[PDB]
Order: C-alpha cells, then sequence, then structure tokens
RNA sequence: AAAGCUCCUUCGACGAGUCGAGUAGUUUGGGAAUGCUGCUCAAAAUGGGAGGUAAAUUUCUUCUAAAGCUAAAUACCGGCC
RNA sequence: GUUGACCUCGGAUCAGGUAGGAGGACCCGCUGAACUUAAGCAUAUCAAUAAGCGGAGGAAAAGAAACCAACAGGGAUUGCCCUAGUAACGGCGAGUGAAGCGGCAACAGCUCAAAUUUGAAAGCUGGCUUCGGCCCGCGUUGUAAUUUGGAGAGGAUGCUU
C-alpha cells in the first residue's frame, strides 16, 4: 500500500478507502530498460559509424567553448530541450572518454 | 546424400534399439550463415572468421571487422563470396567461421591462424584506418602530371 | 425572422438532411431476426450457456463510482487465485481480460469468489465419453438443472450499497471535531495551499545559509 | 544476428558511411528507370521487419517519385470561385509520396499484392522507395497461413484503398481523442453524425 | 515426442528520414495550432507518446507507435427471390 | 589460358499462371465547386456536399490500446439510446459542434521483426515416381521449429494433457 486515502472527497489524499495492493511489474513497463546486447550493439555501431555533423558541432562548442551556445544549438537541431540536454550529456561522456582514454 | 546415409544408419541403429548418436559421432564442420556466425563470434566460439570482400549490401558485413576486433577473434577479408558459397555448397556465403577442428589438424589450424594474423592483420593495422582514395581518371591523372612537370 | 417572444431557433436543417434520414420501420423485423439468431446460437451451444462468465467491476468516474456492473473479463491474477489455467478458462465459458489489473484486494477477492462459485457449479463433459479423465464430471453428477443465461444466474447481486441501515443508539459515531462542513473547508484549503506552504517552508529553512 | 546491427546502423543516416552509401545508391537509382525490379532488398532488416521473406512469391520493386507539394492543375492558375479557393501553389496532397509509389508499383505489377514499402533514399527532386509485393497465385504463398490471408479477394489493391501502413497513417486510424474525426473512417463518422434518426414511437 | 500448471537467482532482444520540433497549406468543436500532407531539422533508452493554454523545472498516472490478420451486432431494395 | 562458378541485366508464340471490362444502392480513399444563407459581401455557410478519378465485398471499413481516464478506476472494434444542441468553434454574426463515462445489441482472439537448429535447412516450388523416394531449383544476404511483452528464455519440481 503506497499511501492510504483519507476516506473523504475534496482533500489532499482524497478518495474511497480501499486496501491498495502492490503488484508485480507488467512486462510492458520494461520498454525503456537497457540490456547487455543492446548496449554492446549500440556501442559497436557508434564506434563504426562515428558522429553526425551537428554532434561534432556540439562537441566543438562543448570542449573549449560555451555551454549556453551548445544548449541553444542542440535545442535548435533536435527540437526539444529534454532531447537537447540528453544529447549534451551523451556528448560530454564522449568527450570525457576520449580525453581520458 | 551424406545426410541421407547418416539418417539411414541412425534409423538402423534405433531399430536395433541402440540409441541415436551412438553410431554417429560429433561432427566438425565450418560455420556459415551471417546471423549464426555473428552469434558465434559474440559468444567467442569462433576461432577464425573469413568475410567475403564483395557483399552487395556491405552493411551486412561492414561492422564485422570491428566486431571481431572488439571480441578479440582473428578475421580476414577474403576474396570470393561465390568462392565461400561453393565451399559451403551454396551459391554465396558472404561470411564463414571456423570454431573447432579435429586434433589431426589442430596444428594446421594454429598455423593458419598465426599466418593470417601476421600476414594480413599486422599489415592492414594502419591502412584500414584511412579513407578510400579519391583517385581520378586516366586523362585527369595525365593532366595533373603535365601540370606538375611544367611547374617544375 | 423572429416576430414574438420565441426561444431562438437553432434547428440544424441547413444541410440536405433529407438525404440522410434514418427511419425505423424495420424495428420489429429486426427484433424477430435477432430472436432467431439467438435461438440458433443457443441451439448450437446445446448444453452450454449462451454467454460467457463476466467479472464484477466498478464504474470509473466520480459519477457512477457508487455502482458496480459486469466487466469484460477476469484478470490473470484472479484466474490464478481461483486455480483456473489461463488457456483453459476461455474454453469453459469464462471471459478473460489480460489488460485489466487488480489494484484492490476487495475487487480481487470478489472476482476470485465469483470464479470459485462458477467452478463449483461447472459440469465438464469428457472429450471422449468412453475414457473420461480425472478433471471431468464422472457421468453421475452430469444430470442436473442447468442454466443457459450466465448474465442472469451470475448477475450483479447488488450494484449499489444498501441505502438504509439501522444501528442502536449510543453506537452513533462521534462527529468530526470541528464539524463536517469545517473539515471539508480545511481539507480544501490545505489542498489549495500545499505548494505555497512547501516553497515558503523550504525558503525559510534555507534562509539561514 | 546481424539484423540488429543493421537496424542500429540505419539510424545513423548522418554518419559518413551511411551518407556515402546513400549518395552512391541515389546516383545509381537515378540512373535506373523510374520503376524497376530490384533483385534483393537493399535494406534487408527493414524488409524483414515489414514482412518480407526470402522465398518464392516475394518481390521487391524500386520506385522514385517526384518531390514537393501539389500544384492545383487549373489552367493559367484561374480558379473560378470565391477567394478562399484561389490557392494554387502551396497546396499539399493528402496522401504520401510513399502512397503514390505503392500505387504506381501496383499498377505496374497488377498481378501482385502490395504488402508494404519503405524509404531507401532521398534527393532534391525524387524520393526513392522499395515496395514489397507478394504473389497471391504462387503455391508457396497460397500454402502459408502466415501470409495466405493476402490471397483473399478482400485484399485487392490495398495500396489503392489505403490499407497499407502509409494509408493507415494518412487516414488517421489511431485510437484516442486526437483522432475523433477519423477513428472509424472520416466520411462514415460524418454520415453517422449528420444522420437524422426517427424511430416509430418518437 | 509434444503440452499445461507450481516455484526461482539471473537474463529479458521489442519496428528510424520514424517519433518529435519548426514552418506552409488544408481540415477539425479542438481554441499559442485536432488530424493530414509538403519542405527543413532530426531522436532516445525506464526511453518514448499522451494527460485538450504557450514555457522552464520537479513529480505522478497511463499505455508501449513507427509491421500484420480476424465472425458478429452496422449500411444498402443496386442485383436475384 | 579457356572454360567453369556468381552478380546483375536480357531473349524466347519457352512451362504454368495472373490483371484489365462490367457493376458501383451501400463501402474505402483522392479530388473538389458554385447556387444558397448571412436580408449587401470577402472569412464563414451550403460542404469536408454535388460533379470528376482510383479500389473491394456481401457487407465493406474498423479492430485487440503508444486508448479512456484521474476513479473505489475502466478495458479490442462496430452500431442504437443518452451524453447533447453540451464542451468548444464562429465578421463570437449568420451559423456550426464532438468525446469520456452510463444502458443495450453483438462479443474473439491472435502472428510477425527483433535470439545459434548449429550434434547436422530440420523448410518450400516444380518434374518423375509405386508411394519407397528420387532429381532440379529456391534458400544461409535465412526457409522450418521456439518467442510476441498478457510475456518469455533459462533452471528446478511433482502432477497433469
Ligand atoms: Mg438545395
Ligand atoms: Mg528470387
Ligand atoms: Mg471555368
Ligand atoms: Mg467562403
Ligand atoms: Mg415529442
Ligand atoms: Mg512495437
Ligand atoms: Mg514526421
Ligand atoms: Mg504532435
Ligand atoms: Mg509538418
Ligand atoms: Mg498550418
Ligand atoms: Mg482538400
Ligand atoms: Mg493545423
Ligand atoms: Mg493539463
Ligand atoms: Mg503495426
Ligand atoms: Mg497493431
Ligand atoms: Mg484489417
Ligand atoms: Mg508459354
Ligand atoms: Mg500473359
Ligand atoms: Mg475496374
Ligand atoms: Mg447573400
Ligand atoms: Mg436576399
Ligand atoms: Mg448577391
Ligand atoms: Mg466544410
Ligand atoms: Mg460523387
Ligand atoms: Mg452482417
Ligand atoms: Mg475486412
Ligand atoms: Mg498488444
Ligand atoms: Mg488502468
Ligand atoms: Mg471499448
Ligand atoms: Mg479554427
Ligand atoms: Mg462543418
Ligand atoms: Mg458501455
Ligand atoms: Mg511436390
Amino acid at each position: 500500500a503506497p499511501v492510504e486515502r483519507t476516506g473523504l472527497i475534496r482533500g489532499l489524499n482524497k478518495g474511497h478507502k480501499t486496501t491498495r495492493r502492490v503488484l508485480k511489474e507488467r512486462p510492458s513497463r520494461r520498454k525503456g530498460a537497457q540490456s547487455k546486447r543492446t548496449q554492446f550493439v549500440r556501442s559497436l555501431i557508434r564506434e563504426v559509424a562515428g558522429l553526425a555533423p551537428y554532434e561534432r558541432r556540439v562537441i566543438e562548442l562543448l570542449r573549449n567553448g560555451k555551454d549556453k551556445r551548445a544548449r541553444k544549438f542542440s535545442k535548435k537541431k533536435l527540437g526539444t530541450f529534454g532531447r537537447a540536454k540528453r544529447k549534451c550529456e551523451e556528448l560530454q561522456r564522449i568527450i570525457a572518454e576520449s580525453r581520458r582514454a | 546424400q551424406e545426410k541421407k546415409e547418416r539418417l539411414l544408419r541412425e534409423a538402423t541403429a534405433i531399430k536395433e534399439g541402440k540409441k541415436k548418436e551412438d553410431v554417429s559421432k560429433k561432427p566438425y564442420t565450418v560455420k556459415y550463415g551471417l546471423n549464426h556466425v555473428v552469434g558465434l563470434i559474440e559468444n567467442k566460439k569462433a576461432s577464425l572468421v573469413l568475410i567475403a570482400n564483395d557483399v552487395d549490401p556491405i552493411e551486412l558485413v561492414v561492422f564485422l571487422p570491428a566486431l571481431c576486433r572488439k571480441m578479440g577473434i582473428p578475421y580476414a577479408i577474403i576474396k570470393g563470396k561465390a568462392r565461400l558459397g561453393t565451399l559451403v555448397h551454396k551459391k554465396t556465403a558472404a561470411v564463414v567461421a571456423i570454431t573447432e577442428v579435429r586434433s589431426e589438424d589442430k596444428n594446421e589450424l594454429a598455423k593458419l591462424i598465426s599466418a593470417v594474423k601476421e600476414g594480413y592483420l599486422e599489415k592492414v593495422e594502419d591502412t584500414r584506418k584511412r579513407w578510400g582514395g579519391g583517385i581520378m581518371g586516366f586523362k585527369a591523372q595525365k593532366r595533373e602530371e603535365k601540370r606538375k612537370k611544367s611547374l617544375e | 425572422a423572429i416576430k414574438h417572444n420565441q426561444q431562438i431557433p437553432n434547428n440544424h436543417f441547413r444541410k440536405h438532411w433529407q438525404r440522410r434520414v434514418r427511419c425505423h420501420f424495420d424495428q420489429p423485423g429486426k427484433k424477430v431476426t435477432r430472436r432467431l439468431a439467438r435461438r440458433a446460437k443457443a441451439a448450437a451451444l446445446a448444453p452450454r450457456p449462451v454467454d460467457k462468465l463476466r467479472p464484477i467491476v466498478r464504474c470509473p468516474t466520480v459519477k457512477y463510482n457508487r455502482r458496480t456492473r459486469l466487466g469484460r473479463g477476469f484478470t490473470l491474477e484472479e484466474l490464478k487465485a481461483a486455480g483456473i489455467p489461463r488457456l483453459l478458462a476461455p474454453t469453459i465459458g469464462i471471459a478473460v481480460d489480460h489488460r485489466r489489473k487488480n489494484l484492490s484486494e476487495e475487487s480481487l477477492a470478489a472476482n476470485v469468489q465469483r470464479l470459485k462459485d462458477y467452478k463449483a457449479r461447472l459440469i465438464l463433459f469428457p472429450r471422449k465419453s468412453n475414457k473420461p479423465k480425472k478433471a471431468d464430471t464422472p457421468k453421475d453428477q452430469q444430470t442436473a438443472e442447468t442454466t443457459t443465461s450466465l448474465r442472469t444466474s451470475f448477475g450483479v447481486e447488488q450494484p449499489l450499497a444498501p441505502g438504509f441501515t439501522e444501528i442502536s443508539k449510543s453506537e452513533i459515531p462521534a462527529g468530526i471535531e470541528g464539524g463536517a462542513y469545517r473539515a471539508l473547508r480545511k481539507a480544501r484549503s490545505d489542498a489549495r495551499l500545499v505548494g505555497v506552504r512547501e516553497k515558503r517552508a523550504k525558503e525559510k529553512a534555507e534562509a539561514e545559509a | 544476428g546481424a539484423l540488429k546491427y543493421l537496424e542500429e546502423l540505419s539510424k545513423k543516416k548522418q554518419s559518413d558511411v551511411v551518407r556515402f552509401l546513400l549518395r552512391v545508391r541515389c546516383w545509381e537509382y537515378r540512373q535506373l528507370n523510374v520503376i524497376h525490379r530490384a533483385s534483393r532488398p537493399s535494406r534487408p532488416d527493414k524488409a524483414r521487419r515489414l514482412g518480407y521473406k526470402a522465398k518464392q512469391g516475394y518481390v521487391i520493386y524500386r520506385v522514385r517519385v517526384r518531390r514537393g507539394g501539389r500544384k492545383r492543375p487549373v489552367p493559367k492558375g484561374a480558379t473560378y470561385g470565391k477567394p478562399t479557393n484561389q490557392g494554387v501553389n502551396q497546396l499539399k496532397y493528402q496522401r504520401s509520396l510513399r502512397a503514390t509509389a505503392e500505387e504506381r508499383v501496383g499498377r505496374r505489377c497488377s498481378n501482385l499484392r502490395v504488402l508494404n514499402s519503405y524509404w531507401v533514399n532521398q534527393d532534391s527532386t525524387y524520393k526513392y522507395y522499395e515496395v514489397i509485393l507478394v504473389d497471391p497465385n504462387h503455391k508457396a504463398i497460397r500454402r502459408d497461413p502466415r501470409i495466405n490471408w493476402i490471397c483473399n479477394p478482400v485484399h485487392k489493391h490495398r495500396e489503392c484503398r489505403g490499407l497499407t501502413s502509409t494509408g493507415k497513417k494518412s487516414r488517421g486510424l489511431n485510437k484516442g481523442h486526437r483522432f475523433n474525426k477519423t477513428r472509424a473512417g472520416r466520411r462514415k463518422t460524418w454520415k453517422r453524425h449528420n444522420t437524422l434518426s426517427l424511430w416509430r414511437y418518437r
């Protein structure tokens, strides 16, 4: 039972009193989970293919450059700030690995 | 025909009541098929890999040298997709892997692996990293030669 | 052109509505056809009931929250608790819904008991009469008064809770301390002010450094 | 399997290797005919994913279609009506270039059933697709319950009736509030909403 | 041989010029943009979509797209009775 | 070196097949008006209609959630009643206008891609055959078996089919 309801409508924990059971996770909910082979295949394919032109531009703006410029450019390229920040984190990991290899 | 004969003798065996895989022994054969070979080198069972140099959609094999390097398995890009095919009784094979051999030619396998390593991989260790040439045509090459000779 | 005290007309007949008029002179004939189809399918399902067993389900919204009805099918958890195999349930007249979940022990237990009653009342004929298996009805309790309508014989016994109940005096519960109206006002105010109070509390906590 | 690697590689359309392959194959396809039989799928993973099988009765046809919007085919740009209908240039076709490619390939190979299609290349003036088709008269197809549903007459010219993937995309066939107008068919839903129902005992 | 159930450390592959974003046109009751399409940009891995007011941040809920088949209840007197 | 493989591309009144047209009331798409209403008229309305084009069947289409919801949660699709002339849209004018829940009719669930059968391509088309099989071809750039998230795979375990 996550949280027990107050038994009255119009409240912070409103709702009818039921003993809420915790249940095992359905296999659909695993969709975003990472796996060993997927990780292996994606890393090998990244090694084989390299970077995109916009990814190279972002990396150049990231190392010896401006993070606000990188953020703005990444958002312009990808369309969404969440995707832009995830891409910037991934390219930061790439830069760190390349520089500390 | 060999498979039919083996199945026939296994049939006589289990008609006599002797269990299967008693008349026949463990087979040692070369491994083919792209997905099968990829799985073998992923599980490190492959001892040597030969990749055809002329796979129409190179994509199917463009990652194979990198995969073999990552998994630490000796590979060689060999000439003849049709050659691998006729080796394996198909039209084409596009990839071939050898995992285990019999003891009478384990020494031959070791010799082949060492020779392939030191005579292909060590020589291509550097040339595999550079871009394919932008070679011009015959007349363009002659024009550039004339230009350089006139300049000097 | 309005001329008197009229309700403003808004009759949506400015399209060619006559092109799509649907009369219903075939209502009795369609009813007859439906009855014939029902009789034919009941005859085809000769000893079996004409429908599948359905679970009890609570209607979603805050309206209809109070009422139960029949659902689509029983969940995997309900079938497992009742001991009925998943592949065996749909072949013996039980509807299965793989996408419904049991978030509450009350619904889970009610549906499990429903399934157990159905299994207790089930008569299972052997696949071959000359060699019955241990899971089939052994030819002696195979004769009984059966039902052909699970929607009536296994309906919703009481969709609504009983609206009237008597308790003795001195068992009357004590009211909420400030009163029910005040309690509702307080709960509403707390829900309104949860975020502002949270940000103010964290601001005052962090003001020291 | 190598098809997972192929799937991952096909995502990297901006990489050097994929860009080089795309450029060269675009040149080759432009040199070839507008519609032509392809011996094998150039994207084996994509074809297998969309339902292609490597057995007799499965055919791949490559087609390129002209790119851009749909200019209104009126003489001298003169639409004869109200100003809201005077647009000529920036109008858009309601179906996809993929749908046009499938329709033309189906007309070329009437004897086959269009199973699916996929993008293979792009160009300034052309878009290139490979269409998977199935032979409904081949015995290898007619004997396979996994595919022989396409042998039934109700599946004649799926690409013409919008029953392929691109047709199901254009027609708005998805569940939810965002597809209220097109869930069950736009014209059918409109007829339902505009039908006046009169019962006997009104 | 094949098949179901009861428990389990572990593993658990899941559709890309696709989603999404911008812009243009059309359409919708869908209103800082409901669907569709053209062009440009162009993804990710507890990720992704949606949660009817545009945005950043933090949670929660719900499903699992970009492959496919499938009676019935429904329309229709065009055809044959 | 030539032949011989395989890769594309062709010839043939080669062997065997298939498509066209009709019908189009209903059905699935595309394309697409104006009369009219607004007491004028351009957005709007008529109308996502008529006309035009392509494609099916006895039904078609849709369909087993990247759904609805916000609840004590529902649970593929379709249709009727209601929601509701409502939310909303609209020179916010004329006018237009759904959906969830709820009752009912009818109910049905499924299979592929993504895994090595690798101790044996186990798969399939065509021809011949006494019926046991044989041959060619397709196919390893993957045809069978297994698996589809409701899981499953791997192990245990004793019953059951
Ligand atoms: Mg009129
Ligand atoms: Mg072929
Ligand atoms: Mg004119
Ligand atoms: Mg107008
Ligand atoms: Mg009346
Ligand atoms: Mg999927
Ligand atoms: Mg898109
Ligand atoms: Mg969107
Ligand atoms: Mg757009
Ligand atoms: Mg627009
Ligand atoms: Mg239009
Ligand atoms: Mg719009
Ligand atoms: Mg909201
Ligand atoms: Mg699909
Ligand atoms: Mg689907
Ligand atoms: Mg369908
Ligand atoms: Mg002939
Ligand atoms: Mg002919
Ligand atoms: Mg015709
Ligand atoms: Mg007027
Ligand atoms: Mg007038
Ligand atoms: Mg006038
Ligand atoms: Mg309209
Ligand atoms: Mg018409
Ligand atoms: Mg019918
Ligand atoms: Mg159908
Ligand atoms: Mg599903
Ligand atoms: Mg739910
Ligand atoms: Mg429903
Ligand atoms: Mg609008
Ligand atoms: Mg309208
Ligand atoms: Mg209902
Ligand atoms: Mg035969």
